[PDB]
């Protein structure tokens, strides 16, 4: 765990724009 | 009669300071730091007298410390220096070897030697001998 | 109750000016709070701390109660305390040396030659147009003693009550008269003073 | 001490070489003249470690001037130091060289310099290009001589968008202190060509890049528009200078470009945003923005109508940033924020700066001035302020009070009661004088005229000189309004300025007005209170010609000081 | 945390308390206080600073603090209101000039809102005399039933004598504690 | 330092 | 157009100097201390000094002020840019800025300032890039410097490829006496820690109102930043054309985007406080503290600052949550809260004393500040969608970023 908010994983794209 | 006395540092920090002229808190601190200011900018060839506001302001260092005094126009100046002299040596000899480190751990003394010696901007004792044994049995009262 | 040799030593080791005030304000907060509780024990080194405080360039305006109450106290130290702290943050324009004229009363007809010695300087050091007109009938009391100790003080406090009221001279032309042939020198000294001053 | 420092560097023993250079840096640093041993450590100079050879170099540059004999022993040394394979070495060297303040070694160094002019290396091509500057800005004519501006100007064309850089920095301020003859100039085709580097340059490179642009004039429209587009990218640059480049670029640009066209509005809305993030910046690059803010103000003031939120001074702000602000919201106040500037003043009025607190009433009578839609809110303002009981606000308020008075009286009668007693015992030359004169013009609204100003007289003789002008044309005003019971004040006046009163402009004020009563006191109703025309303000607006010129020199000096640049360079 | 000290310090008598001692000037204040500490009627000038004294009765130190009836040091009484407990009112039934005075000046002093915990303290001072009313005209001229949330007392002392100092004591003691 | 050293040095 | 950069002391002592031009005497130098003094003492006191025809241009760090002396018409922006820098880089290298490394790192700081700068024209500033040539325990420059690419140095390789974000947010309110807001700005913060293989082309991509607009998806939560400010490794004609953030991440952690956009909505934390101070008799605080923020957030570390008087002595603190303690080197209550949950309600009930003396002059009223901390909380809406790490070689990527909530110049105006 980490103070200020837990790291979360980023995505490549916006995959729904193509 | 002296109108204040003042020892400040060389860095201009004030070791006492002990003025007879009832003046405001501010006002009395402005006229410290152009005093200190005035003595920090002075040379050593300077004679030690300075004629600052009417009042025979006169500058007698005899270590880092310096000294300083406030004297009407109505005596002489040699007095003051004298008197700064019979002072100092009224110190050493009720201190020991007095230095700039017994001087701020022990303001105490000195004002209680001041107020025991000079009252009111004039002189109580011309002796040095007999204020010494006074202080003394003061301080051994308790 | 901190000592005062730490205190002054705690003040030297702070280097910026922001860290010594905040020091000051610290050591301030707990002479406050002593002071609220009324404490006489360690009243002594809190007044030392405050006189320290205002000399190096704090504000001392809530440590006048202190210094009247330890004026009438009984303790010597106490009482010497109270006598410098009056002397050094009490002037004419104070306000709150009307107070301490009866507790200078109360110390001036004190036994003790130190006490009365004292309460004579902080009168002469601090004398205000209205202290003197009624102090001005014991302070011939005690010009016309044979003290040699108390001779200087007595002709001091003569001469600043002079200076600070022309027009009490009249009450002292009696008093100095046939005081010439002191032995002492500081006695001597004084009714010269007087004298030239009158 | 000396001496063993002198054996020591005079040893075979590099352990104890590089120990007696640190020594020696460190007496230097510490403070001591260590210029008397320059000969001892001249040969000890040619090392094979870099860390000793840096030390030896800067200790020449700083005991350089002090001692130019003995620097002619190292001209062979730089000289061979200036082929090292080493690009480090050479640039290193080629630094040294042009830090040398002397007058007999840069005349030899122009051979080492052209060789470097063209080197491989980007770091080399750089020292050369800053070296060819310093030698410029020592002796110009050397440097003419030579032939570098020919090399300088070829650089700009070349790759190394660093060097390039670097060179144009050099031939921009080798072009400053020349006298604007054969200069440096380049056509669209080397604009184009600094723009297609600009966006490969350094932080430092970017500064450089735009201040070229910032001498070039624009000619025609198309040429403006793609100087604004290309410099269109560089208002999103974190460097709190390039942001501020950019903007001066811009700002420059415009001059040439037509506001019909839609570019020039795309340019305002993209620069408000800008100004916007700039103001949070830094507190030492917080007046900086201010005065760039306040030099653009003044130029396009319809950029940065709508910031005035931004424009409130923080608490944690500094002085030179919270005066700053007060001038920056009143040059932003307009009747849509007054409400706004009127609650920041009176939250401004409750601190303690002395200064503060006179900037902030400074600022509320200007915009009071400005405004007469806020007139009376900025009355009543004034008015919670001098019953607020504070001297120096009651003096701020007075002063404003009198400034409103003479520009707007048509309808201050309903302030003269209040006014009458508002402890007139304040002894401020700038509010009693104010009081005086607004008793005399606003003799009407107060019954008691002339009983006030009898307080006033004990020491009209020994106030001063304006403050006694001022008593005596109220006296004259009142006496001229209602001669009943001012009869005897007027002849008490004339008696005393006129027979005790030693100022000669007092004394012919005086004896100007016993002539006037003397000879036609009808007359003296149309003449001393006489209906005077309409107070022309003190305009804060620029000059035209001054913020055109003030328009190029943005982020300098000039800007900050808000002079021209010949008005304070030495 | 324990208590057990303060237990013992209290099995034996631990309590002390306050008081306080304001009034007009030659109102008895000054003799009241030595007659209460020592047990004589002592003649002194009047009160030009303050006179702080303590008494030891019940095992509560019962500090007393004089307050002159000076002019120039009737707005002085604030000063004693900071670290105060308790408050004595000396009323100077001799004076009808002064008796409006006197009320005036305890209504001043009376609202304070630093001063709500110090009970009142009504003392019958100078009674001696056959113009001296009785322990209810004065509380009913002075109005001291209209105190709302303050617990007042009248006591009528002889200065010369020493009569009711002891029920005064009493009355003070029962009013601060409220133990057995 | 130059605080230790006496004031008159004797 | 600096002449010559030097570092003070807090006793006017030159701790380093490094002329740059030359035409400046070392002597002036004494003359800015008398002058610093003189201003300070008048209320003149600024950080562009002016010794006659000098300036002295310079900002006060930690424990001594980087002036640096100029005389012609520089470019004070360009000067303070320079310092900024020269600060960052010495924080870089040294881990304390103060007067003992000053005296204990010359050798390196020597180097530094001679390479950083040349002719008063600054020439390298990445600290990350300057380690490589630069060192205090030397080969030839690195490339970097050289090609366009210097912030990121080539032929980096490392075991994994993670990259750590961080969406800071900063929480500015400036709330009046009257109980209105003034000034409610929110600041957002894209620091990422990249550590990958290589000289990756990170494409980073959010859900930005103009981007969504652009895409025609101008109807779902977008973030509205007024203000974009992309770094130095972010192209700025990329962002400029269509909205591509494209850019090389740096090796460590930096500062690659900063939005920053105007708040309307309620304050997260609402602050209801009385101030019941009787004349020079006692003082009450009715504080009160309610939560606007969501009830599934919590404010770690809640620091609600209420300046309390300075002379104030033997105070009590009557409240419901958290711990309240009064610090005299401050003058004020702090009150210290660990936990907040999003919605709850915290009253406190202040009472101390106060000296029957008067001061002798007024002290101010100081603004409440609030330090609220509510990390995993995102206040303006913005998600990021995508990062397109993209490198030649060829590597999967595991990008990570974390959203952090706290407050920023959220001071309260006090009546
Ligand atoms: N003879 C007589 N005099 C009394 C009596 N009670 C009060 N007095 C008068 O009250 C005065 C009391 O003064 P002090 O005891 O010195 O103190 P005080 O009452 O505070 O008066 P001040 O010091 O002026 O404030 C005396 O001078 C008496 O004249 C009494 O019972 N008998
Ligand atoms: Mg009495």
């Amino acid at each position: 765990d980490r103070k200020g908010g837990s790291y979360s994983q980023a995505a490549g794209s916006d995959s729904a724009q193509s | 009669m002296i109108h204040f006395i003042l020892l400040f540092s060389r860095q201009g920090k004030l070791r006492l300071q002990k003025w007879y002229i009832t003046l405001p808190d501010k006002e009395r601190k402005k006229i410290t730091r152009e005093i200190v200011q005035i003595i920090l900018s002075r040379g050593h060839r300077t004679s030690s007298f300075v004629d600052w506001k009417e009042l025979k302001l006169v500058y007698k260092r005899y270590a880092s410390l310096y000294f300083c005094c406030a004297i009407e126009n109505q005596d002489n100046e040699l007095l003051t220096l004298e008197i700064v002299h019979r002072y100092v040596e009224l110190l050493d000899k009720y201190f020991g070897n007095v230095c700039e480190l017994d001087i701020i751990f022990n303001f105490e003394k000195a004002y209680f030697i001041l107020d025991e010696f000079i009252i009111g901007g004039e002189i109580q004792e011309t002796s040095k001998k007999i204020a010494v044994k006074a202080i003394e049995d003061s301080d051994m009262l308790q | 109750p901190i000592r005062l040799r730490e205190l002054i030593r705690t003040i030297r080791t702070a280097r910026t000016q922001a860290e010594e005030r905040e020091m000051i304000q610290k050591e301030c907060a707990a002479i406050r709070s002593s002071f609220r509780e009324e404490d006489n024990t360690y009243r002594c080194r809190n007044v030392a701390k405050l006189l320290y405080m205002h000399m190096l360039g704090y504000p001392a305006h809530f440590g006048q109660l202190e210094c009247l109450k330890l004026i009438a106290s009984q303790k010597f130290t106490d009482k010497r305390i109270g006598y410098l702290g009056a002397m050094l943050l009490l002037d004419e324009r104070q306000d709150v040396h009307l107070l301490m004229t009866n507790c200078i009363k109360n110390d001036l007809n004190h036994s003790t030659q130190f006490v009365q010695g004292l309460a004579l300087c902080t009168l002469g050091c601090m004398g205000s147009s209205e202290m003197c007109r009624d102090l001005a009938g014991e302070v011939e009391k005690l010009l016309k003693t044979s003290n040699s100790y108390l001779r200087k003080k007595a002709a001091l406090c003569a001469v600043h009550v002079i200076r600070k009221v022309p027009e009490l001279m009249e009450m002292f032309l009696p008093a100095t008269k046939n005081l010439l042939n002191e032995k002492n020198h500081g006695v001597l000294h004084t009714s010269v003073v007087l004298l030239t001053e009158m | 001490e000396i001496f063993e420092l002198k054996a020591e560097l005079n040893s075979d023993k590099k352990e104890k070489k590089k120990e007696a250079v640190k020594k020696v840096i460190a007496s230097m640093t510490v403070g001591k003249d260590v210029s008397a041993l320059f000969p001892d450590v001249v040969n000890c100079m040619q090392t094979d470690n870099l860390e000793l050879k840096k030390l030896v170099y800067l200790y020449l540059m700083n005991y350089a001037k002090s001692q130019p004999d003995m620097a002619i022993m190292a001209v062979n040394t730089f000289v061979k130091d200036c082929e090292d394979p080493n690009p480090l070495i050479r640039a290193l060297a080629v630094r040294t060289m042009g830090c040398i303040r002397v007058d007999k070694i840069t005349e030899y160094l122009c051979e080492p310099l052209r060789k470097c002019l063209k080197d491989e290396d980007p770091y080399v091509r750089k020292t050369a290009a800053v070296c060819v500057a310093k030698l410029h800005d020592i002796n110009a004519q050397l440097v003419e001589d030579q032939g570098f501006l020919d090399t300088l100007k070829d650089l700009i064309s070349d790759s190394n968008p660093m060097v390039v850089a670097n060179a144009v920095a050099a031939l921009s301020e080798i072009a400053e202190s020349h006298p604007s003859s054969n200069l440096l100039d380049l056509n669209p085709q080397s604009i184009n060509k600094l723009l297609t580097a600009l966006n490969e340059c350094t932080e430092w490179g970017q500064i450089f890049i735009l201040d070229c642009l910032a001498n070039y004039m624009p000619k025609d429209d198309r040429e403006a528009q793609s100087i604004c587009e290309r410099v269109t990218p560089r208002l999103s640059h974190a460097n709190s200078a390039v942001v501020l480049s950019a903007v001066k670029v811009l700002m420059k640009f415009m001059e040439m470009l037509s506001k019909d066209l839609d570019y020039y509005g795309t340019l305002l809305k993209k620069l408000a945003p800008p100004l916007v993030t700039l103001l949070s910046a830094e507190p030492e690059l917080q007046y900086v923005a201010l005065r760039n803010i306040n030099l653009i103000v003044q130029k396009r003031p319809e950029i940065l109508k709508h910031e005035m939120k931004v424009f409130f001074v923080k608490y944690n702000d500094p002085i030179y940033v919270k005066l700053e602000k007060l001038d920056i919201m009143i040059r932003l106040a307009s009747q849509a924020n007054i409400a706004q500037v009127l609650a920041e003043l009176r939250e401004y009025a409750t601190e303690v700066d002395v200064d503060f607190v006179r900037k902030a009433v400074r600022a509320i009578g200007r915009c009071a001035i400005k405004v007469e839609q806020s007139a009376e809110r900025c009355v009543s303002t004034l008015l919670d302020l001098i019953q607020t009981k504070v001297n120096y606000v009651v003096q701020e308020a007075i002063v404003v009070i009198k400034d409103i008075f003479r520009k707007y009286p048509n309808k201050y009668e309903s302030v003269i009661a209040t006014l009458c007693e508002n402890l007139d015992s304040l002894d401020e030359p700038e509010a009693r004088a104010a009081m005086i004169w607004i008793v005399g013009e606003y003799a009407e609204r107060i019954d008691n005229a002339d009983e006030l100003l009898e307080s006033f007289l004990e020491g009209f003789h020994d106030k001063s000189t304006q403050v006694q002008l001022q008593l005596l044309t109220a006296i004259v005003k009142l006496f001229l309004k209602k001669p009943t019971e001012t009869q005897e004040l007027v002849q008490q006046v004339l008696s005393l300025a006129t027979q005790d009163s030693d100022n000669p402009d007092l004394r012919d004020r005086g004896y100007i007005y016993w002539r006037l009563l003397s000879t036609d006191p009808v007359a003296a109703k149309e003449v001393v209170l006489a209906e005077k025309p309409l107070i022309s303000e003190e305009t804060d607006l620029i000059e035209p010609t001054l913020l055109d010129e003030l328009i190029c020199y943005i982020g300098t000096l000039a800007s900050v000081y808000h002079k021209p640049p010949s008005a304070f360079v030495e | 945390g324990n208590i057990f000290a303060n237990l013992f310090k209290g099995l034996f008598g631990k309590k002390e308390m306050r008081i306080l001692m304001v009034g007009l000037d030659a109102a008895g204040k000054t003799t009241i206080l030595y007659k209460l500490k020592l047990g004589e009627i002592v003649t002194t000038i009047p009160t030009i600073g303050f006179n702080v004294e303590t008494v030891e009765y019940k095992n509560i130190s019962f500090t007393v603090w004089d307050v002159g009836g000076q002019d120039k040091i009737r707005p002085l009484w604030r000063h004693y209101f900071q670290n105060t407990q308790g408050l004595i009112f000396v009323v100077d039934s001799n004076d009808r000039e002064r008796v409006n005075e006197a009320r005036e000046e305890l209504m001043r002093m009376l609202a304070e809102d630093e001063l709500r915990d110090a009970v009142l303290l009504v003392f019958a001072n100078k009674q001696d005399l056959p113009n001296a009313m009785n322990a209810a005209e004065i509380t009913d001229k002075l109005g001291l039933h209209s105190l709302r949330h303050r617990n007042w007392y009248i006591q009528a002392t002889c200065a010369t004598s020493g009569d009711g100092l002891y029920e005064g004591l009493d009355w003070l003691s029962n009013q601060l504690r409220n133990q057995k | 330092k130059g605080e230790n050293t006496s004031l008159l040095h004797p | 157009s600096a002449s010559a950069v030097y570092v003070l002391d807090l006793k006017g002592k030159v701790l380093i100097c490094r002329n740059y031009r030359g035409d400046v005497d070392m002597s002036e130098v004494e003359h800015f201390m008398p002058i610093l003094m003189e201003k300070e003492e008048e209320g003149m006191l600024s950080p562009i000094l002016a010794h006659g025809g000098v300036r002295f241009m310079w900002i006060k760090h930690n424990n001594l002020y980087l002036v640096a002396t100029s005389k012609k018409n520089a470019c004070v922006s360009l000067v303070f840019s320079f310092l900024y820098k020269v600060v960052q880089v010495f924080s870089e290298y040294f881990k304390e800025l103060e007067e003992e490394s000053i005296r204990d790192n010359f050798v390196i700081i020597y180097e530094l300032l001679d390479e950083l700068m040349d002719f008063g024209y600054p020439q390298t500033t990445d600290s990350k890039i300057l380690q490589e040539y630069i060192t205090q325990e030397a080969p030839r420059p690195p490339a970097t410097v050289t090609n366009a690419v210097s912030w990121r140095s080539e032929g980096i390789k490392y075991r994994k490829n993670e990259v750590f974000l961080d969406v800071i947010e900063a929480v500015n309110l400036l709330v009046s006496a009257n109980g209105n807001v003034l000034r409610s700005e929110i600041v957002g913060s894209i620091k990422m820690r990249v550590f990958l293989s290589g000289m990756p082309e990170l494409r980073l991509g959010l859900n930005d109102k103009v981007l969504f607009d652009n895409t025609g998806r101008g109807k779902s939560k977008s973030v509205e930043l007024e203000d974009v400010k992309f770094h130095q490794c972010v192209r700025l004609s990329r962002f400029e054309n269509d909205r591509t953030i494209s850019f090389i991440p740096p090796d460590g952690e930096f500062e690659l985007m900063s939005y920053r956009l105007n708040t309307h909505v309620k304050p997260l934390i609402w602050i209801e406080s009385v101030i019941e101070k009787h004349s020079h008799s006692r003082i009450e605080y009715m504080v009160k503290a309610k939560s606007q923020f969501k009830r599934r957030s919590t404010a770690n570390n809640v620091e609600i600052h209420i300046p309390v008087p300075n002379d104030a002595d033997s105070p009590k603190f009557k409240t419901t949550v958290g711990s309240v303690k009064w610090v005299p080197e401050n003058s004020e209550i702090v009150w210290s809260v660990k936990s907040f949950p999003g919605g709850k309600e915290y009253l406190m009930r202040a009472h101390f004393g106060l000296p029957s003396v008067e001061a002798e002059d007024k002290e101010g009223k100081p603004p409440i500040s609030v330090k609220f901390e509510i990390p995993y909380f995102t206040t303006s809406g913005i998600q990021v969608r995508y990062l397109k790490i993209i490198e030649k070689s060829g590597y999967q990527a595991l990008p990570w970023v974390r959203y952090i909530t706290q407050n920023g110049d959220y001071q309260l105006r006090t009546q």
